[PDB]
RNA sequence: AAAAAAAAAAAAAAAAAAAAAAAAAAAAAAAAAAAAAAAAAAAAAAAAAAAAAAAAAAAAAAAAAAA
């Protein structure tokens, strides 16, 4: 799940695993959507900022912490891939 | 939501002995349970224990039947919910036992930044008129320094003697003050004898009984901003006491000594305040309660007590930065407002001295972070008055300021050590300079042990054992 | 103390527990079965383990069934307590050796058992009944297989001695067919002067493994090809003069010692050649060749190589074929550029050279077991979906 | 109904002594705060020993044998081997009361109930430590057939010596301490058997005088009808050629149990003056005990003076012994039960504190009496060092609880939370402050 | 699962009725220390601190001090007259002859110091604090109440003695005059009575020990013999006596009265042949203590009948009572980290933060509404919560605020690594 | 020839060196908390200095007397160190569950002090309670 | 006119090379060839080879005061 401010991920049981906020960098203060990372389908995210640091960030979800960070200037609206497009 | 909840009738909420804390609990399980103690010393058993600001409403929305008393500062009852360090009577037998025999104690250097080195130890007492016996002095000092000794109440101001003794400001001052009579200025002139003895003894050694039992008898000759200083002040006495070193006795000790140097300054017979200029801060305190019923105030407050407001990188010239200029708020309560006076309070320094001290008081986590920054602390720095705030830069080269680039070096400051045996003592540490050389040297000074350490060692600050409070910043000229 | 936990050993992957059970039911006491099935693909160590209930009902699985066909494999049933001890301890299985070839665990083991109830007995019993001469037999301990030595170290057993003073390597029975007195593998000596002759091949290389039998190999063709054919005692001198007069001096001249006809006792030459072939094989490219597969039919050699002339210095373009017939889809071109194969993989994966797909990756039949691997993982899966669908569907 | 262990370090672990080597007196630890781990192991082995069941019938023997039910086999060690065995645990209608019921079938000229009852009455007006309750006999139908049974208590830890030092799995021997506290025992005993006037029974020599208690025990089961289940004076004399059998043979067996191997036993054709004059690590005094021990030749029922006519002082180190193990049990007992206080005084503490709604502010205070309560809980267990870094001190805790526990009108400073608004109080307020908070919150007949 | 329910006199003659409140009580009377006791020695005196005193004339010399070094309640005596200790040569001796001297009824020797504390100088000594520490006389006459005495306790007492006897006899030496019934101290409800004063101060003011081979030590045998023996007599007449309240009959060894010793009220002839040995203090007979426990003979084995019988019935009742270590553990680890101030308000402990539902169970139990809504505890249900817990094994937990949020069903395993994991994460980086 | 006599560590804690130093060392072993692993199942696959630098990525080993029987016969054991018990932890789940030949490369804590002897002993007073209850059963 | 699907899930498969008797070859100098747990199962820290450890560092103080 994702907030306006809080991204969350919890296990199909509903216990929780990961949630956080703009941790100590500006990531999760402009929120938009989710994404999957080019190295697997059901797997760590790429999620979608537009001006939260100006840089859209995939985030290892299965290790706790950060997985790439790229500067894109402009604002999105939607995201998509298949596989390993952006 | 298992099943095996098929009874569990009675409510036996506490105390009941028709059945007590033997367990009817658990299913047979196969591995470790929770109550696994990791190792510990629990070295605390034992220890001698012990026993304006209004109530603010974080606590008084619900007081009922209330007795809350705000009172409580840091300084005077410590850290919270600390637990306090073992040291019993054996180490009274350490006490028993000798220093040093037949060897050098002036190792300053130990291998493991944990220990001790023997140089830093408190060195044995001076046994007197014994059977046929006296004690004696010249392992302890090759040089031609006199040397004190801390039979006396103080327990603190032998390090402000070693350093006093060392700036040529004050020094030359005070003994141009002697040739006059001046029955009146008792601490100026004992003060003055006692480091004329110091000076022409060259080696030999020296007390502060004249000078012990005068701001003794002065401070017993009591009943002001004197005494307001003063009403925290005389809580010394029966010396047992969890802290022998304390928070912040040597900080005021300092603080009103300083203060009385300069009132016996203005009552000589020539009535000079060359070192209430020279020392003091030109602190415009604006305590700013009203609108218009406050205060702006220009005190020449000669010393600097860190209180350590957020420490506003991580070394020291930012932090005295911060403490020149800053504001706050308070919530003492002024009579224009009769409610909770929401007040705030700006200071700014406005000259820069040449003599710049530096009393800390602060947590110990900042305390283990100089301990982890490799040269915290600023050797020599420059400072200019830029528009409402001293900036106080390396050189000048980082930011020249609006007003007059000085050269400010530091020459010493008091070193306390806390043992690996729990005994807390004051070195000095200074650095003489020579004009015969135009060199240096840091004399580290224990109560008569006098050697010779290197700048970096005693710019060393990593070790848990050391840790500096009493900082004296010079004008390098003037050093 | 445990009651019975026993080893069977040479096993056949037909006989489960359930067939266990059925040989050992009559016994009386049958408590669990641990059928060694290691962890890899359910393989057996060569062995598994039957516990019992009973102590005397385990003594006595044993000394009734001990080399007795189980499902037609003779079953290798003894102790193994101190088998672990064995195992972290190097001990064991010793060498008495020479053993033989018609004769099994059961009836040596009846046979020795004045000797000792032997705890670790093989012979060399393969192949569903056939020893080949030799085995590691060692009984209870120390004691025991040092009154066998001691009492029993040469003597007789169907015209045939036992050997366990050496740690006697094998082809035993077949030890005296190779010390058979006309054929050996000679040393080839190259490049030989002709100064050389039948005496001299005897005079400093009959230390090195006496000779009689000293022939300056002349040819077909009248002269000398250079090659003369040193003729040792034993293959193991073949050894100390192929590995230690290596471009010898005899007199002033080269001894490339070749071995002249190896009779396999001493092997493994250029077998590091099949490890220099894993620098290549399925660790295939080294970042330089190119299985490409997907070509078309009339993409040869010549439009392969045609396609990857601006991919840099072509050294092998190759195409296996049906018998050099019809080809089932794969090429391969080993470069000598590495930078041309990335860009390779930029544009000559995904890449249509005729009319159909391109297929790069690099060539292993090493990892077809672990997507077999992945395989199972997926059916495992697919089979717990499955269970639990069909659990929760009512 | 499943074997396993649950103690392999699992009840509480092991913890490692090698701090202790090098530990100061001001310094303690959770063993030294609760229990060592033996004791407690031992008593709940004795717990599970008197409970060795779970829930089942067991019908395939007789159940119930006269209101005594789950007849239980004692199977230790049990020498009744491949034969439906005699001795079995058994609960009474009463007390539910563990007993080891001895059953003995198969039995036809004892048909006076007279003889069992003199036997009986003659046998329960003995009263010793090492004389276990002779209870409980009648000949019955069951159990086979005309099993007169017997009753003990039940007494677990089956340790006839022989179990107690050589099927015994760490191997210790009994030095001298065991030697005279044993010694003691038996004098006891025939002390006791020349004050009721009757033999010296039947068993001796590592059969039933397994070790129930703790400190070293004889309690000796069965001196009973050796021969008439179905003079006085020469059983009274015979009586030193068993203990001095005994005797022989354990003086004797100390040489054996110097390495880890098995004895046999040393029967009174093996007690030889030689072997007296010549065993190891025996006080000659004591070997001079066993050549009064050499057993009664003039046949009178020699009481024990004149085996107590060479000593008192090691049966006074015996009690010694005896009183020093009681006072530390009584030392670890004080703890066990000032920790039941305390947790009790916890489950008070935690009861009500941290409400959802309370939990608004930094400090969770809700209402006018809350935040005096919970004025104390940062010195009592969020307690950081001087040095800055928190972590829990075990001592200064239970310091702590010990002057809060009592509720003494000795008051405390603290500084909660703002470090401004300190505070002083004693601790009968703060007792009857959390008990009024209690009736507060849990008042028990409405809220 | 895996457990069900669960778990005057003759030779025992340790019988406390409700035993576990006497001991609670007894260490009750360990715990308190009144502070404001305005003694000019102060609390922090010599390696010592927290001196309160005890009754009047050991109105002090009898200190309940814990303890600095140990940490451990001790008792001090001042000897506030004397001033003179000149050869620290015999206080280094004295140090040898008592910090060897080991019994169990002899209380031992912890040290002693010359202090100047009290405004004078005292030569005060410290030994064990024991709790209510009263005299038999105090234990039936003196104080309430009059435990109608047996010959069974005065055996007893006889057993205890002869063990201080045989102990310092071992040590070769004697006691002088201590065997008054007020100076020595019992120790509960047994008897097991551990004298403390030893009559050892003479020793401080001249040097008669052993060295004086008049030795002197045996007419101070031959001397306790007498007074042992007058302990007797005025115990046994007294308790003759006082059934309900005739106490005492104060007689000396001028009122020993070998006649009417020996015409006793009750006492047997093995009683009259004790007091008989010990009132005929004949020449040159060093009386064997060896004939007068042959003279004894049986009580040893009915005080270990006593001991092993009260022993019993100590682990018997210990068996319910070990469930607390474990327990007590498991709540350092809770409560050691649930509320500190720098994680009060923080990122990682909100509803969005990490160890979240460490919280929610916690209180779960802690404040379980009724159907009334009322948090009501039903302990069962708590320690049943508390040992699964404990345990680790794998479960499905439905939580709720109470209304419509973070409810997860989760085991117990995974709360277990957490817990380990921050605790030792707080322990250090 | 230099011949330097060597001396093995005969001095032991005379001076406070030793004893300071053995408080740090206290310390420390306060501060390991099963660092050095006793490695168990020394495969025949695996050697000496093949686990040395297998386990060299996953802790550093300040005492290495990882051998076999002079090389000879296989020891099967050795000592390996760790970093800190989490690392231990991640050493578990990365290198479970793998056969290498026939033994797992078990490098655990070190136990069964007695504690193997313990448990066989309870093993075989359970098989004798539970072979008295099923001879009972069977002899029905 | 032996003329085969032109590869999912980064599948999956080439090797990048030899005894040379080509001619008149004897019997292990190998350096060692050396498999067994799995009923809740194998378990050094200190720091790890004394192939040369002299090992009481004199002492004495007739004693204070200071009317
Ligand atoms: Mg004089």
């Amino acid at each position: 799940s994702i907030s306006e401010d809080s991204l969350h991920f919890a296990n199909r049981r509903g216990v929780t695993k990961l949630n956080l906020t703009s941790i100590d960098i500006a990531a999760f203060s402009e929120l938009n959507t989710m994404c999957y990372s080019p190295h697997s389908l059901k797997n760590n995210i790429y999620c979608g900022g537009d001006n939260t640091n100006w840089g859209i960030a995939s985030i290892d979800l299965n290790r706790g912490c950060l997985d790439s960070l790229l500067n894109y200037s402009s604002k999105v609206k939607l995201m998509c891939s298949n596989n390993k497009v952006l | 939501d298992y099943f095996n909840d098929i009874t569990s009738d009675g409510p036996i909420s506490v105390d009941d002995e028709t059945y007590p804390l033997s367990s009817v609990g658990m299913p047979y399980y196969l591995d470790k349970l929770l109550s696994a103690w990791p190792p510990v010393v629990f070295k605390s058993e034992g220890t001698i224990p012990q026993l304006l600001a209004v109530i603010s409403s974080q606590n008084e929305k619900l007081s009922t039947q209330e007795f809350p008393l705000l009172r409580y500062d840091r300084t005077k009852y410590g850290m919270r919910n600390a637990i306090p360090d073992y040291v019993c009577l054996r180490d009274i037998r350490k006490q028993i036992t000798s220093g040093l025999e037949t060897s050098d104690i002036q190792t300053y250097t130990s291998i493991n930044k944990y220990e001790v080195p023997p140089a830093y130890s408190r060195l044995p007492l001076t046994s007197g008129r014994f059977g046929t016996d006296n004690f004696d002095f010249t392992p302890f000092n090759n040089t031609e320094y006199s040397g004190l000794d801390p039979d006396v109440d103080n327990h603190y101001t032998n390090a402000i003697i070693q350093l006093y003794r060392f700036i040529p400001e004050m020094f030359n001052f005070v003994v141009g003050c002697l040739k006059d009579e001046n029955f009146e200025t008792t601490l100026l002139t004992d003060l003055g004898y006692l480091f004329d003895m110091m000076e022409r003894s060259h080696g030999k050694i020296c007390s502060s009984s004249n000078f012990q039992a005068s701001l003794k008898s002065l401070t017993d000759k009591r009943q002001e901003e004197y005494l307001e200083s003063l009403c925290i002040r005389e809580s010394i006495e029966d010396f047992n006491s969890s802290e022998s070193i304390k928070r912040n006795m040597p900080q005021k000790f300092n603080r009103f000594l300083l203060s009385q140097l300069i009132k016996e300054e203005a009552q000589t017979v020539n009535h000079n305040i060359t070192l209430n200029q020279c020392f003091g801060l030109e602190t415009e305190i604006r305590t700013e309660c009203s609108c218009d019923h406050y205060d702006t105030t220009v005190k020449l407050l000669p010393s600097l007590s860190i209180s350590g407001i957020n420490k506003t990188g991580q070394n020291i010239l930012p932090y005295i930065e911060y403490a020149m200029k800053n504001v706050t708020q308070k919530n003492s309560i002024c009579p224009t407002c009769g409610k909770t006076e929401t007040i705030t309070q700006e200071c700014t320094v406005k000259n820069l001295p040449s003599v710049l001290s530096l009393e800390l008081s602060l947590l110990d986590t900042e305390f283990s972070n100089i301990r982890s920054s490799k040269n915290w602390l600023t050797s020599e720095f420059y400072g200019s008055i830029i528009k409402n705030k001293a900036v106080l830069r390396s050189t000048a080269s980082e930011l020249k300021g609006t007003s007059h680039i000085f050269k400010y070096e530091l020459n010493g400051y008091v070193a306390k050590i806390t043992d690996n045996n729990n005994e807390t003592r004051l070195v000095t540490y200074v650095k003489k300079y020579n004009p015969k050389e135009n060199c240096f040297k840091w004399l580290m000074f224990n109560d008569y042990l006098v050697v010779e350490i290197t700048e970096e060692e005693a710019l060393k600050m990593t070790y848990p054992w050391k840790t500096p409070e009493i900082i004296i910043y010079c004008d390098a000229e003037e050093l | 103390n445990s009651s019975a936990s026993l080893y069977v050993g040479d096993l056949e992957p037909s006989v489960s527990e359930a067939h266990l059970y059925d040989i050992f039911s009559p016994i009386g006491s049958v408590s669990s079965i641990r059928v060694c099935r290691d962890a890899i693909t359910k393989t057996s160590l060569g062995y598994a383990y039957v516990n019992f209930n009973d102590h005397e009902a385990g003594r006595k699985a044993i000394e009734q069934l001990n080399y007795t066909p189980i499902k037609g494999r003779l079953c290798r049933i003894m102790w193994s307590q101190r088998d672990p001890s064995l195992r972290k301890k190097g001990s064991g299985n010793i060498f008495i050796k020479n053993l033989h070839p018609d004769i099994d665990n059961k009836a040596l083991y009846d046979t020795f058992s004045v000797f000792g109830d032997i705890l670790s007995s093989k012979i060399a019993t393969d192949e569903n009944g056939k020893s080949k001469g030799f085995g590691f037999v060692h009984f209870e301990e120390e004691g025991a297989a040092k009154e066998a030595i001691d009492a029993l170290n040469g003597m007789l057993l169907n015209g045939q001695e036992i050997y366990v003073a050496p740690h006697l390597s094998r082809k035993e029975r077949d030890s005296q067919l190779e010390e058979t007195k006309a054929h050996y593998t000679n040393l080839y000596v190259k490049n030989i002067n002709s100064e050389t002759t039948d005496e001299q091949f005897q005079e400093l290389f009959a230390k090195f493994g006496p000779i009689v039998s000293a022939s300056l190999e002349k040819d077909a063709d009248g002269k000398l090809k250079g090659f003369g054919f040193v003729n040792y005692e034993k293959h193991e001198d073949a050894v100390k003069a192929v590995e230690a007069l290596n471009d010898s001096e005899l007199n002033g001249e080269k001894l490339y010692v070749g071995r002249a006809q190896k009779k396999n006792e001493r092997m493994h030459v250029l077998k590091k050649q099949y490890e220099a072939y894993r620098l290549e094989k399925m660790a295939k490219y080294q970042g330089v060749n190119l299985f490409v597969k997907n070509l078309d039919d009339s993409v040869d050699d010549e439009k392969l190589e045609e396609e990857f002339a601006p991919y840099g210095t072509i050294t092998s373009a190759k195409v296996m074929r049906t018998e050099n017939g019809k080809s089932k889809g794969f090429g391969f071109v080993c470069f000598s550029t590495p930078e041309e194969a990335t860009k390779a993989i930029t544009e000559k994966n995904q890449q249509i050279v005729a009319g159909k797909p391109l297929y790069v990756a690099i060539a292993q039949r090493k990892d077809v077991r672990r997507s077999q691997l992945a395989q199972q993982i997926q059916a495992r899966n697919q089979m717990r979906y499955q269970q639990a669908t069909a659990a929760a569907a009512a | 109904p499943p074997h396993s262990l649950l103690q392999y370090h699992l009840y509480a672990p092991e913890q490692p002594s090698s701090l202790k080597s090098l530990l100061k007196p001001n310094e303690r630890s959770a063993d030294q705060l609760f229990i060592p781990n033996n004791i407690r192991e031992d008593l709940t082995k004795k717990n599970l020993s008197i409970l060795q069941v779970f829930p089942s019938s067991g019908k395939v023997i007789p159940s119930i044998v006269q209101d005594y039910f789950n007849l239980v086999p004692l199977n230790f060690n049990n020498n009744d081997f491949l034969n439906k065995t005699t001795l079995f645990k058994v609960f009474s209608n009463y007390d539910g009361k563990a007993y080891v019921l001895k059953r003995l079938p198969n039995i036809d000229k004892s048909m006076n109930p007279n003889k069992i009852s003199k036997i009986y009455q003659i046998w329960s007006k003995i009263n010793c430590t090492n004389l276990i309750k002779f209870r409980d006999i009648f000949q019955t139908t069951k159990f086979g057939d005309l099993s007169i049974c017997l009753v003990f208590d039940y007494y677990p830890n089956s340790l006839s010596l022989y179990d107690y030092h050589f099927v015994n799995f760490p191997k210790f021997p009994i030095t001298n301490n065991y030697l005279w506290i044993y010694l003691v025992q038996l004098t006891n005993v025939i002390n006791s058997i020349h004050s009721q006037n009757l033999s010296i029974g039947n068993t001796l020599n590592w059969r039933k005088v397994l070790i129930t208690g703790d400190p070293g025990r004889i309690k000796l089961s069965h001196c009973n009808f050796m021969d008439l289940l179905f003079t006085i004076e020469g059983q009274q004399q015979l009586d030193y050629k068993y203990l001095g059998e005994l005797l022989f043979n354990l003086s004797i067996n100390i040489e054996n149990s110097n390495n880890n191997t098995a004895p046999k036993e040393y029967r009174l054709e093996e007690i030889t003056p030689q072997s007296i004059d010549d065993m190891r690590q025996i006080d000659d005094k004591f070997k001079d005990v066993l050549k009064y021990l050499i057993s009664d030749n003039g046949d009178s029922k020699k009481s024990i003076h004149d085996l107590t006519s060479h000593f008192y002082d090691k049966m006074f180190m015996v009690l010694e012994s005896s009183q020093t193990y009681t006072e530390y049990m009584e030392s670890v007992l004080s703890r066990e039960l000032e920790n039941g206080r305390l947790f009790r005084l916890v489950n008070k503490l935690n009861c009500i504190f941290g409400r959802i709604e309370s939990r608004i502010d930094i400090n969770w205070s809700e209402s006018g009496t809350k935040f005096p309560i919970i004025l104390f809980y940062d010195y009592v267990f969020h307690q950081v060092d001087s040095n800055g870094k928190p972590i829990m001190d075990l001592t200064h805790v239970l310091r702590c609880l010990n002057k809060l526990d009592a509720g003494i009108q000795e008051k405390l400073m603290l500084v909660t939370p703002d470090e401004l608004n300190c505070i002083i109080i004693s601790y009968k307020e703060l007792k009857d402050l959390i008990e009024s908070t209690f009736r507060s919150i849990t008042q028990h007949h409405h809220h």
